[PDB]
């Protein structure tokens, strides 16, 4: 019931994961931005 | 030991085991960089 | 609220499909790297 609303908590934890994960996706068009300089 | 949402990691001084979920850690950088003036270039940019 | 969990999954596939989209990439910009060296 209620308590699936807090599994929605560890989804949107993950979420925050996954804003990580577009960190990421920062990282690599850097070093796309980096293989154009080159 | 991959498994689940949880690894049983070792430490690294210990050698012993302590089980922790993958979705709440934090890794670390290669050595190639170290002593930064800026943490901007920190490319795996997190708290630790 | 239970139909958000729907939802809530297929945009975890879809992060994971680009996660394994930015791996390989990843790996050819290696390559590129390599072939710049």
């Amino acid at each position: 019931q209620q308590f699936e609303e807090k599994a929605a908590s560890y989804d949107k934890l993950e979420k925050t994961k996954n804003r990580l994960q577009q960190e990421l996706d920062d990282l690599v068009v850097d070093l796309d931005n980096q293989r154009q300089l080159v | 030991e991959e498994k689940g949402d949880e690894v049983t990691v070792e430490l690294q001084e210990n050698g012993k085991k302590v089980t922790l979920s993958k979705d709440d850690i934090q890794k670390m950088n290669p050595p190639k960089f170290s002593k930064v003036e800026d943490m901007a270039e920190l490319t795996c940019l997190n708290e630790a």
